[PDB]
């Protein structure tokens, strides 16, 4: 669960 | 009234004596987090996320237990509207800018690697296996999630590119060997530094945390840092052959849309723009 | 000395860290380092290399258990635990300072103090009664007869007559005093390994360090250790607080808490500690 890009 | 005000009998009775005007509250997707000196008390922000709370507690007291080379947030209290409290890992994010000193980089890809070989080898282990999330089909959810959410915001060419990047992703193995961070971007990694070289302190924010495939936590690392310093974390790891840079290839390519489909939900326009960037 | 012959490790464990800035605690089969961040436990001889392994494993061990608190939490890989020995063992450090008896004097710090101390013991307590903890930990049976003898053989040779004869008078009640294994015992629980964060306003329990005497034992030996560096009142609300209260529970503390300055000695002559020998063999000499 990549947030923001990551 | 402030969430601050609003939350005052905690407050006194978790950190006696602290003015509470004086802390600051971080928020999450599901958790407002209460920042004091040396701790934090996790809030749930819906009524799913105060029923999850005990689970979430459970878990973070199986990692406070693994060998990782560094600090998580130990529990330190939990409670019923349920609270957490969590030790605070000091430190701050390294800029990537600092990975300019060939030298600083090789220390801190060194430790990197410790940790997600920590992370690596603790999915081995019957009781990690038993105490956290291991989804089934945690890609297939995804891929129907945008389809259905995101395509109708997208461009015909964008919605051609976000199904080969689908494609791509249905043809990963669905491996469960590692404990899996699932969003170790830069800003969930602390360091010490001005004590000669950055030592790691420790990793925060495992709400995404799950048994999984570890190419995940490498993709992240290199979205934040790039290609060369995730090379360096490959190489000093074992972990450089080919398959595992598909697997990474391949679930790097969904970060801007899985910023995109959070964004969707949150009502975030700046995150789901920045998120559809070339994709309309 | 320590950091001076362990320069070349030290700048391996802490690379760029002036080694001179670093301090060192006195073990009896660990020097310590200490460090910004993490502490550095440097094996004395072969047979303190060979003990670091199980240290690992009983310092992860204690960092799973729920004490309210931090504790040193091991920074090796799980596999140090299945090494022969190990030539270090780095810890994490836990931050604050020791809480001086003066502000106890206040009320309130001295209510929310017992009961941080209450929910640390507690936790220690039902730690105690789980096999898995219980496999894990050492559990020595006849201690007490057993440390008297190395009192009479260590430390009374240290002591004028006058010491020893008050030395007898402590070490009397030890050979009646049941043998307890239903706790996990820091066992040199005093104020000095108790680390409080004191700055955004009242103390607040940080963490525990120094756990080289951890066992399987008696609840009472951690208690003593409070009373010693307290006194009576302070105690008698932990006790109360506590739950342990109990007239058998306060007399098997106030034999052991007799003897908590011997321990301290006895500690402080096989680590090598000068000043806290001469602190622990007050009045015995
Ligand atoms: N243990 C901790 N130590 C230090 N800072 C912390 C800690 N936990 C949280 N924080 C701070 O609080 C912020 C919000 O917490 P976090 O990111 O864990 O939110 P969340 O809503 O619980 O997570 P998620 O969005 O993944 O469900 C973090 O970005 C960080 O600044």
């Amino acid at each position: 669960k990549a947030s923001s890009x990551a | 009234m402030g969430i601050l005000q609003a939350n005052r009998v905690l407050l006194s009775r978790l950190l006696p004596g602290v003015e509470p005007e004086g802390l600051t509250v971080r928020h999450g997707q599901f958790h407002q987090v209460v920042i004091a000196s040396d701790r934090v008390v996790c809030l749930p922000r819906t009524a799913a996320a105060a029923a999850r709370l005990p689970r979430r507690a459970a878990v973070m007291r199986v990692l406070a237990g693994l060998d990782l080379g560094c600090r998580t947030p130990r529990p330190l209290c939990e409670g019923s509207l349920p609270f957490l409290v969590l030790s605070r890992v000091p430190g701050a994010p390294l800029e990537a800018d600092a990975l300019e000193d060939s030298k600083v980089a090789e220390v801190v890809a060194a430790q990197y690697v410790t940790l997600l070989s920590g992370l690596a080898s603790a999915g081995a282990d019957e009781k990690v296996r038993a105490a956290l999330p291991a989804p089934q089909g945690r890609w297939r959810q995804f891929a129907a999630d945008v389809r259905a959410e995101l395509f109708p915001l997208m461009s015909d060419g964008g919605c051609r590119q976000a199904e080969r990047e689908l494609a791509a992703l249905d043809s990963l193995p669905d491996i469960t060997e590692a404990v899996v961070h699932g969003n170790l971007g830069a800003e969930n990694v602390l360091w010490v530094r001005d004590d000669g070289l950055p030592r790691l302190s420790g990793v925060i924010d495992w709400d995404e945390v799950s048994i999984g495939d570890p190419a995940e936590d490498l993709a992240a690392i290199g979205a934040g840092y790039g290609k060369d310093f995730l090379d360096q974390v490959l190489t000093l790891g074992g972990w450089s052959d080919r398959r595992m840079a598909t697997r990474i290839a391949t679930i790097r390519a969904t970060f801007a849309l899985q910023q995109a489909l959070s964004a969707c939900r949150d009502g975030d326009e700046e995150e789901l723009a920045d998120g559809l960037t070339g994709y309309r």
